[PDB]
DNA sequence: CCCCCCCCCCACCCCCCCCCCCCCCCCCCCCCC
DNA sequence: GGGGGGGGGGGGGGGGGGGGGTTTTTGGGGGGGGGG
């Protein structure tokens, strides 16, 4: 099945660079390292799991390279335009710039670690004639875009029926009300296998609602020698990640007059799993997106982003005990418009 | 023949069609000026143009009528035409929409035949079982990693287009021709807003103890959520059927027929016997140089129902309640309703039930409903299966669909307590709530209950009690604004004047009708009415002051302290801001208060 | 205490699978050294 | 007398084809409770 092909206004070789170049380069110096490989050095750490990227640090990155002469591209808008791609061209970024941790965390006891310590171990025997890991595997943390503040897609708060179809891989705030909330459950990431019949694992990354599980070793270790050795699934040696289904609906003020109140799936992973309750009210920032199940009918959802919620003592009560008259005064302030 | 041999000649006589009537390239530059504006400024004009079908009749005879009979020929060369003047404009395809004198296409749901398939009607009805909009896949758009070339991939069914162009099975693309793995690109990917509602025949129409048909509209992009439930609607567009029919050898049925759609250009929301009345300059001066004469509210309430003697209270009680006072929100979102709720309870034969026919005729937006008749579910709304999807989603019943509007409800006190439990959230927070099938939501109910009722006996017993002549609870009573309290008591002057009355109403002819031929003292027309509350209803928001809250609070207390309880007080300050829009003054005054207490004392007193 | 009411419960693409065909490998037999 | 080569059988792999994939209303009976 061959098929056409178009040129578009976007370069992500180009826009790979000019990722890299923000990541290493901003810092909020108006507030008197690089603000990114700080909290980079802080994952290193393994003390923060969640990387929160500014799209206001990258309109200042824009301003900055603008006032210097140089054109940026607008990678605010791109990356408002097409955010699901560039959440993995961060990634990769990242992948590649992140420094060595300056803290120690009783390294040993990582099973990820161990186990592509010990694949290194028989690669530099292979190689020595006597990537390593799909990337996915090795990173620890979760990406998130913040939206723009308001001074610009990202910014607007869009009640739930004014997302339309047009706005389908775009990063957007949504404003409503959360009516049901799932329990945490474990999605995969990287699958992992044993391989019983040479004990060197191979992995499976899964982009998708459903995966066909791998049986025979595709493996050189076994592949060379032709040997079908069997694959077996292992939980302790696979990435999960965190996932939870929310569903959010328009508010009451919203509604069109006659009209039901519409709503919306929302998918969270990662750290910002259980931030959602039922029966708050906010704005949640993600990438709406499509699902297939009908035929060219779409289902779809909201990869969450971002939250904003729209909703000492033992000495302060002395204030009241010291203000006094404390029955009365209290006694009225139940209901205090109430005659 | 083949139809690309001609689609140039098409082309160029659209485009010559919109450079004659040079009105349609005005809208083009409209529409975009609007858009281009909006964009920078910081909603957005759809890129929509209905042609008069008339001028392309005077224009070009052939071309209208292939654009009627042939529509699937003779469209997507006037829409690239179209697009063309637009892409001739400074600075997308665009779409077409058609409007006047379709002749024999002109059609309901029932005469809708096989005959007509394939060819552009207009199809008048009543809208029921919208689906839920979702976005439907036209093009995705693939970077292929290692390659760099960005690939794409269009996608067809027979609702995307009008000719049966060859299905595509709506699969994303995953891998090069090389086998190079293909990452999909949302955002430069398509799609377009798809809707499928059924447009229901007007059951004024369907013949002699025949139920009405329905068909299936589809809407595309900005045609999606131009109507709900319960509006009616002419709808334009090409019929069209779909689908094997049986055909396929898997089906052993031989008789089942094709499944059949409408696929929608525009949609009009009517109420001609439009929803909304247009007004000229002319009708907003004579709407202020009626405003200004000095007894305008019992010209009104004498211009409503003029066809029903006395019930003088009644009808003024019934104008003020068309244009319901100003909702208020306050501090943590606490709320004060503004609809005025009315309960006639009486006699049989004192026009309760035609008072109601005539609001049902007269609002801009009117549910009826009967005692009986009504489920509690069916009244506030119920869960369904949505087929399209196969998801539980909620069907809006009376009060919903009634938001801001009217709700009529004949035979009130006929209706079992468990519909009646389901009214009482309406009244008292203009809203109801659901809290099953896992769906768990609240929906807005804000509409003015007007109500017909008996007494428990067969007549009003004024030996006894209204709380034992009423069968309604004092918990539902409360909740309306005012409760009327009729009777058909004798008394030969007035039996007298009826008579003569209804008898003259009896004697009326229509106009050109031959005599004994079977149908197919100032006072305003009933659409000046309309229009003057459409007016009202818009365009004031009287603010209560001082002067008005003298005499609120006089007669208020002098009416409690002589039935009357708290909710007594809002309701009086209800009908003096109606009256103030009935005056359609920017303030509540001391006239206003007057009649305001004047007409609760002659609903409470019977005065 | 008896009767009537009213309340409750209930009915088209992709994967798995199976069959067919072709080639290769392994054994046995015969000849040659 | 043993090893190589040739020839035949048997097994395995790959390819191709095919088939499968719940609330809401209405009516009835029975049980429980209230009013004269
Ligand atoms: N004041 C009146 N003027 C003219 N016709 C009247 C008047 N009062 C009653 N009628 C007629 O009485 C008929 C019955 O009216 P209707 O509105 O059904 O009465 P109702 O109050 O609803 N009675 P019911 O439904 O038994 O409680 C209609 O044909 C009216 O035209
Ligand atoms: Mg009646
Ligand atoms: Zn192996």
């Amino acid at each position: 099945a061959a098929l056409p092909s178009i040129q578009l206004p976007v370069d992500y070789n180009n826009l790979f660079n000019e990722i890299t170049d923000f990541l290493v380069t901003f810092k909020q110096d108006t507030l008197s390292g690089p603000k990114y490989m700080a909290m980079l050095q802080k994952v290193a750490n393994r003390e923060l799991n969640s990387v929160i990227i500014d799209l206001d640090d990258i309109l200042q990155y824009q301003n900055e390279k603008f006032l210097q002469g140089t054109q940026a591209d607008d990678l605010v808008s791109a990356i408002q335009q097409n955010a699901n791609h560039f959440t993995e061209l961060f990634c990769r970024a990242i992948d590649n710039n992140m420094p060595l941790p300056t803290k120690e965390i009783d390294y040993k006891d990582d099973v990820l670690d161990v186990i592509l310590n010990q694949r290194r171990l028989r690669n530099e025997r292979m190689l020595s004639d006597r990537e390593l890991f799909p990337p996915n595997l090795t990173r620890r943390y979760f990406l998130y875009f913040k939206p723009l503040s308001q001074n610009a897609i990202s910014s607007k708060p869009l009640s739930v029926r004014q997302i339309k179809g047009d706005f389908l891989g775009q990063l957007i705030t949504v404003r409503g009300i959360i009516t049901r909330v799932s329990d945490v459950k474990p999605a995969v990431e990287v699958i992992a296998y044993t391989c019983d019949q040479c004990g060197y694992e191979v992995f499976q990354e899964v982009n998708s609602r459903t995966f066909t599980p791998l049986s025979e070793c595709t493996s050189e270790e076994c592949s060379q020698n032709q040997t079908k050795g069997q694959l077996f699934m292992s939980t302790r040696a696979s990435k999960f990640s965190a996932f939870q289904e929310c569903k959010i609906q328009e508010l009451s003020q919203q509604v069109p007059v006659g009209h039901i109140p519409r709503s919306l799936n929302i998918h969270v992973n990662g750290t910002l799993v259980r931030s959602l309750s039922p029966g708050d009210i906010v704005d949640v920032t993600g990438i709406f997106l499509p699902a297939p199940y009908a035929g060219l009918l779409t289902e779809t959802y909201l990869e969450a982003q971002f939250v904003r919620q729209h909703k000492d003592v033992e000495e302060r009560v002395m204030e009241l005990i010291t203000s006094g008259d404390v029955y009365n005064r209290l006694a009225k302030s139940i209901a205090p418009e109430i005659y | 023949f083949a139809p690309d041999a001609v689609f140039g000649d098409r082309v160029r006589r659209f485009q010559e069609f919109l450079d004659t009537f040079t009105s349609y390239r005005d809208s083009v530059r409209s529409i975009q000026v609007y858009n281009s504006n909006n964009a920078a400024n910081y909603n957005i004009l759809p890129h929509r143009i209905i042609i008069s079908l008339d001028d392309l009749r005077e224009f070009d005879r052939s071309f209208w009528s292939g654009i009627l009979v042939e529509p699937a020929y003779f469209i997507p060369p006037a829409e690239k035409a179209l697009t063309d003047l637009a892409d001739s404009m400074d600075d997308h395809p665009w779409k077409l929409s058609f409007k006047g004198s379709f002749g024999a296409h002109a059609l309901s749901p029932r005469t809708l035949t096989a005959q007509h398939l394939n060819k552009l009607v207009s199809v008048e009805g009543i809208v029921t079982k919208t689906s839920l909009v979702r976005p439907k896949l036209i093009r995705s758009v693939h970077y292929a990693a290692k390659t760099g070339r960005f690939h794409y991939r269009d996608y067809t069914d027979a609702t995307t287009t009008l000719t049966t162009r060859i299905p595509t099975p709506a699969i994303y693309p995953t891998e090069d021709t090389e086998g190079n793995k293909l990452t999909t690109e949302y955002g430069y990917s398509t799609f377009i807003d798809h809707q499928r509602i059924t447009v229901q025949e007007m059951p004024e129409m369907a013949p002699a103890g025949q139920l009405p048909r329905s068909i299936d509209v589809i809407l595309d992009d900005d045609l999606v959520d131009k109507t709900k439930p319960g509006d009616r609607v002419n709808v334009v567009g090409v019929f069209k059927s779909l689908g094997a029919g049986g055909m396929n050898q898997s089906n052993s049925n031989t008789l089942i027929g094709f499944k059949t759609l409408i696929l929608g250009n525009t949609v009009y929301p009517l109420h001609a016997r439009a929803a909304r009345q247009m007004l000229t300059d002319f009708d907003i001066r004579n709407i202020n140089k009626l405003s200004k004469k000095k007894d305008i509210f019992d010209i009104l309430s004498q211009s409503l129902a003029p066809s029903i003697y006395g019930h003088d209270h009644i009808k003024k009680a019934i104008l003020l309640m068309l244009m319901g006072g100003v909702e208020k929100n306050l501090e943590n979102g606490s709320h004060l309703r503004g609809d005025i709720n009315i309960l006639m309870v009486g006699d049989p034969s004192t026009a309760k039930s035609q008072l109601l026919r005539f609001v049902l005729n007269t609002a801009s937006l009117a549910i009826a409903t009967t005692g009986r008749g009504s489920s509690g579910v069916g009244l506030t709304a119920a869960v369904t299966t949505d087929r399209e999807t196969g998801e539980r989603r909620l069907e809006a019943g009376a009060m919903v669909l009634a938001d801001r509007g009217v709700v009529c409800i004949d035979e009130f006190d006929k209706m079992t307590d468990v519909d009646r439990v389901a009214i009482h959230e309406v009244m008292e927070q203009q809203t109801v709530t659901i809290a099953k099938a896992g769906i768990h939501t609240t929906l807005n109910a804000r509409c003015s209950v007007i109500a017909a009722a008996n007494p428990v006996f067969g007549q009003y017993d004024v030996n006894r009690d209204p709380h034992q002549n009423i069968a309604l609870p004092d918990s539902l009573l409360s909740r309306f604004d005012l409760l009327f309290v009729v009777t058909d008591d004798i008394n030969e002057i007035r039996d007298r004047s009826i008579s003569e009355h209804v008898l003259r109403t009896h004697r009326y002819l229509p106009p050109g009708y031959l005599e004994g031929e079977p149908v197919r003292p100032k006072l305003v027309t009933i659409p000046f009415l309309r229009k003057y509350v459409q007016y009202a209803k818009e365009r004031v928001i009287p603010q209560l002051t001082q002067e008005a809250i003298n005499v609120i609070v006089k007669n208020y207390t002098d009416l409690r302290n002589d039935p009357i309880t708290a909710r007594t007080l809002e309701t009086l300050i209800r009908l003096a801001t109606a009256h103030a829009k009935v005056r359609l003054s920017k303030t509540v005054n001391k006239v206003d208060a007057k009649v305001a207490a004047n007409l609760l004392r002659f609903a409470l007193l019977g005065e």
